[PDB]
């Protein structure tokens, strides 16, 4: 694996400092480095593909080294070599993409195709080196096993779900009380109701509770908290708990009362926020709880006064909510965010070549059902696919 | 020293020993031994070197 | 044209690699670089500017070079050499922004300025070097007519369009049916809407649908979907197509059904999805279809059945909606998105030195304009605009 | 100081380009750096921590240099080696958390630790290099004075706010003018409400306007400008002005009139737009002055006339609004982002060691209460406090 | 660690391969390894115990080789080494049990004793050897990433649950409908009941379904099903669901209708049996799902036809059930067992020294609430822990 690393940044840090003009010199570190590779190589056969409508390819080596001699580079020199990358290009292609798609249950970690079971070979590891890409950086750290890490904008830890809770309800849904929400991606919307205007609760205060529980635990991340919730803030025709008839939602928004949002890891309570909107910060956590409060306006003008009377039908359902958005986050695992094409890549790749269902991905990649039960299994293999996207993508994009 | 000697100096020792730091030298090595006690006080010791 | 990049990441990891103290022996490889360049200099004149505010500083070359002794650095082999850079960045600056605003209908993919037109000359080959810049790696594989490729977080395919159609409307605009949406940067909401809510309707379904063509091909997008549309979920006032008056829109949102997105390819479906929200993949697409259906509930509460009477006046307004965001993908051709700056460095650099409108751009390089008639022309012009305003950035922001 | 970003950019090119396999030559320039360092260093001895719950642990030094054994490296240099940098791991970190938490308001943007305090110092300049990560690029120079510049995904200039301001207003809150608004981070929604619908207007049209005062200056700014605010298209009941009672809004929208956005900077107009929607180029403003009108419509349909009536009661309110997203800018000063995690790794540092308040940030490094009084000490303050995070996560995150 | 393991196959192939007589060359390749030993210590000092009623011994090194000349050893040679092992035997029982308490939320997986952390180091690693311990066997395998596994019998992976849950039920409890349960260690017994014997029910068959999550995979397993819930088959009195009250139980038990049992693993059935009593096997799962129905008789003897009227008072409970046990499994976690002291070791010592609550383990390693909220800390400590029991018991039982 860490093999095929090399075979990239080899490429890449070569297809890039290579080219009509420069000194030697600037290279003499890296010229060298590259024929190392084709003599461990020149000899040895290949195999590639032959699962679904992937090609079936073999691929053998014979090539020349490198002038070592020359001062500057001439034009002629570039083309000799180019006409020779061309063929690892072409190649490695062929190579990540059929290692992209064989999954295994026990050890789902480890290579699988009969093309990288023979790169972890010992007489090849004579090529590594650079290992800046981000994401072999963190492959290594994690065979020595230590404190890994990754970054992401708008990332997507949370799997979609967008549904209610009744807590008051009755045949003619007139007058309900309850939550209902989306969560999907990095974002929360959530928002409580209560039909009647908390007219015979308690301190007239209707209290509301949305918990989300992270399949992961993300650190540092920069949180956008908002006072309600848009998404749930226009009239509806709703499906019954059911399915047997449909209610209507018709909200009218107040201000959340006594917003506190907590951010726990295992039970504990890591960051706590008493209304706090705007940019906050919660460093380690694998639950968000967020708690609001509908209080019944103790004072009202005649217009207000009107939406809310004592006794049914209650017309105007009063609402409130909160919206929480995860900027940026770290996590231990590899997930999907919003700006990395890893996932798309993979998932690509298996589709563009009618791959079949294995035996440890959901069907098509699916992002919410993987991340709903996001397994061992499904980890090492998703990050030793991610990694390998990521290899590709350094060459190929 | 034997993996001193048997491969040069780049005089990792030369800085630690002129900023005058604290160091040690593993393995077999001569020795002589002396009665001075004048020798002491002309701290010879901290000569050799 | 590669030349310029040199000249570039030469000062960067000059103007970073050279600080009092480091040893030199981290640098050789780099101040021989260096050199080289300035003898193929000394001895060359140059113009810049010439068009509207844009000044017209001239330059000379006539310079020293460099110490090849020393194991570390001394302070006053800093200045020395600061002082001799300072002159080559406050030139290149002078120099982007010269070929930065010329713009030719005929091989606007080529050199324009007295200044660059001397650049690609020959003898000045003898500088290239460390082209790992994303955007020089995707300037040469172009010139080698070959496969490109770029990066893009919430990317701007589609031009502004904000509109609807009525396929059933009359004069008092009581009973419309019809589609609403606004198509904007990376992102689609849509509503179908029908104020008889299906009621003689076959199936009590209306069917909808949103089509939208992408000026260019995305591949491995990563998309968010879900159900709704919000920016046409409240009460609205809209003029009517003919500008003669003005129609009343009151939503009340129902789920929409049988959802289908398709993702086309040359009239092909690439990818297809069924009801499918929250995060999928689009792997190679020219063209999104959206649809929908609003399917009157069959079985209704009181509160419900008072929304949708059997006659008119049909006072809420039934509507089905879908919001569909690219977070990222890629693109075989440059586009403005929501994290590069270079469209905003080309259209301010053209601003801030009151450049005239040329043949090619529209004014001031307006995205929605330049998207919608996205021709080859203007293609190879903001390429080549684009990659000089990343060269830029290297040393300038 | 830019003793200490060496110290990683050593470790990261090292923990990376030293692998079980590379031929030495590709880190001949790398292993002379290195050594050079311990040089320098063992003998001094360190101490960190001492302030809330932050360990003190005492760090001395005592390491033998690097060998070379020829053609590539053999497994066992590795491990002899690593065991060697897993100790300047586990210190740096102990060094950053030590001067990331110490402030002072006169002379704050120096160092304060008896850690680093000691690094500025002479004796240890003999190591600096390759100063190419963003942040030492632009610490540098800064120190010498020069155009700077950063780089941000949807940036957090705008310290949350969200209020109202009622233009014509009366006890009974009936028939109320004015605007409403959320500024938060990138993010300005503003809407304009006339419940009258301009009836007794000149023109009948009623004008609104919204001014931003940025608290630094953004440039080059790709921004997404909407008509309609979503966020205030729906039924509220809101808190009267002065807290005594609560007003209905029950909006019905209509297309902003003569949207005028201008970008100013000291008071001039830098970029002006006139109802450009889509995306717009504000190339240099630190302010934003949003102005748009509702005009009543001349023609109505019935359903339409039946909202505006020419009496009170005014049942359905007229708005109008605009939403501003700033997607990426550069900024001179550092500043929170949706992408960038310094805030968040020196936020969550001095939380988890329970730092306790100082002189310079505000509790909890609340990013509005940052923003909004953006002292010159909270920037020096914040800069090198966000320097030092960024130098961290090359090796930790 | 793995330093500690070898520290005792030492003394156990010692203290066992020595014995009046035996000819030395039995031993040859072990007295060597053995004083290698002996030299890596002596000079080094050591300190245990510090907590609750842990005694602080204090040691020291400086022992005689082992004469490895003779041919045959005579009792004299024995008496001078058994004196010197039984310092070693104090010793590590004083050091395992030191490292068998602290816990470390963070890194919980790693060393922390002053004893340990201090073996660890470099200068020992120079003994390691015989790893067939079943235990460390799969420490190693999980430091360097690869697919354990340990052998039980009935295992223990249901955390204690005894309840119910009525589907239909009334104040009188007269009629009830539900299931009640015992899930405990290795076993699942559940049972159905519907005190109208399906008299109104369609197709006169009553459902009923119980689903029991593990908290960890369990492969390879060998499982004993039985129709019938002893446990449920006798009358009982039963507190109401709120407590409240109490209502009163009086089976008579019928043959489990189609019965069927699934072995899923996230969601997908791995292993199915319909109707399948007797030894079966579940190869991988992480859930049980046993479904059976109630089937009124449709042929009844006058006996039975009396206990089932077609009116209440209902006084005869028709009830189904099932018996699922699980013999012998293989997880990839450590747990708790019927044959193994680990648990039993750990547990045993932390109350023996009054060792006091610490931040992982729950109040007196308490197996149900370990295993319900079995955190990743609490696996890879409970992992460290059970090790080092193992290692202990192979020299003090
Ligand atoms: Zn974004
Ligand atoms: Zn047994």
């Amino acid at each position: 694996m860490d093999v095929l690393y090399s075979l990239s940044k080899t490429l890449k840090d070569a297809r890039d400092k290579i080219v009509e003009g420069t000194l030697y010199s600037n290279v003499s570190d890296l010229i060298q480095q590259f024929n190392q590779m084709i003599i461990t190589m020149n000899g040895n056969e290949f195999q590639t593909g032959g699962i679904g409508n992937l090609p079936i390819r073999n691929w053998n080596f014979d090539f020349g080294l490198l002038g070592t001699t020359l001062l500057n580079l001439d034009a002629n020199y570039v083309e000799t070599a180019r006409n020779t990358i061309d063929y690892f290009v072409d190649f490695v292609d062929n190579v990540c993409m059929d290692e992209m798609v064989r999954e295994s249950q026990r050890n789902g970690i480890a290579p699988q195709s009969d093309s990288l079971r023979k790169l972890s070979g010992l007489k090849f590891k004579r090529i590594n080196f650079d290992n800046s890409s981000e994401y072999i950086e963190n492959w290594n750290l994690q065979n020595r096993r230590q404190r890994t890490g990754f970054t992401f904008h708008k990332p997507n830890i949370f799997p979609y779900s967008a549904s209610f809770t009744l807590n008051r309800s009755q045949p003619a849904h007139d007058n309900l009380m309850g939550t209902m929400w989306l969560n999907a991606g990095s974002e929360i919307q959530v928002a409580g109701f209560d039909y009647s205007c908390a007219i015979n609760a308690p301190a007239n205060t209707q209290q509301f509770e949305h918990i989300v529980q992270l399949r992961r635990v993300l650190t540092t991340a920069t949180i956008t908290l908002l006072p309600d919730a848009e998404r749930f803030s226009f009239p509806r025709v709703i499906n019954s708990a059911d399915g047997a008839t449909t209610w209507y939602f018709n909200p009218v928004i107040l201000r959340p009362n006594n917003v506190e949002v907590e951010f726990l890891l295992n039970g504990q309570i890591i960051n706590t926020y008493q209304a706090r909107f705007g940019t906050i910060i919660a460093r380690n956590f694998d639950t968000i709880r967020l708690s609001f409060q509908l209080m019944r306006p103790p004072n009202m003008t005649p217009a207000v006064a009107a939406l809310f009377p004592n006794a049914q039908p209650f017309e105007h359902h009063a609402t409130v909510g909160l919206t929480l958005r995860i900027e940026s986050a770290v996590c231990e695992s590899v997930l999907a965010d919003a700006s990395e094409t890893m996932l798309a890549n993979v998932t690509s790749v298996r589709q563009e070549y009618a791959i079949p269902v294995g035996p440890v991905f959901p069907p098509g990649m699916n992002w919410t059902d993987l991340i709903t039960n996001y397994s061992p299994s499904r980890e090492d293999n998703l990050q030793r696919v991610f990694t390998v996207a990521s290899i590709r993508s350094m060459l190929v994009k | 020293l034997e993996e001193l000697m048997r491969t040069g100096d780049y005089a990792q020792i030369t800085n630690m020993l002129l900023n005058n730091q604290p160091v040690a030298l593993v393995g077999a090595l001569p020795f002589v031994t002396d009665s001075s006690v004048i020798s002491l006080i002309a701290k010879l010791d901290a000569t050799v070197f």
